[PDB]
């Protein structure tokens, strides 16, 4: 169907593949434990 | 027990693994890419 | 030999060249992300 192909072409023009690849390549920050047994928790309500 | 770990497990098991399962036939020839595929298998097994 | 009516599709032919106006789908990539 030509309309579906047109929509997919429009979406591909809007969003390049490289941008998606880069955003997928971006990683998070792992929570870690201190001396004390208390794991420090990066705020999930914030951050990536 | 960290919430981010649960979110990451959710993300992986909802998006990454289904995609790699649907793209399974494309995994036919990977001879000169052995190091990455061995790593993938071992990481999947550890996650399991 | 028919009169134009709004909402129709037109075929523009260049008088000198004899070719037809079209969208190239290949862009200069000049300042517009989606331009053709």
């Amino acid at each position: 169907k030509g309309e579906a192909i047109r929509i997919r072409s429009i979406l591909r023009s809007l969003i390049p593949l490289g941008d998606l690849v880069g955003v997928i390549s971006i990683a998070f920050q792992m929570p870690t434990i201190a001396k004390d047994g208390n794991v420090v928790e990066p705020d999930m309500s914030a951050g990536f | 027990a960290t919430d981010m770990a649960l979110a990451l497990n959710r993300y992986l098991c909802t998006a990454v693994l289904p995609l790699l399962t649907r793209c399974a036939p494309l995994f036919a020839g990977t001879e000169h890419h052995a190091s990455l595929i061995d790593s993938l298998l071992h990481t999947v097994y550890r996650l399991s | 030999h028919r009169t134009l009516l709004y909402g129709h599709a037109i075929l523009l032919r260049h008088s000198y060249s004899g070719m037809y106006l079209c969208c190239l789908s290949t862009s200069r990539s000049s300042t517009d992300k989606l331009a053709f």
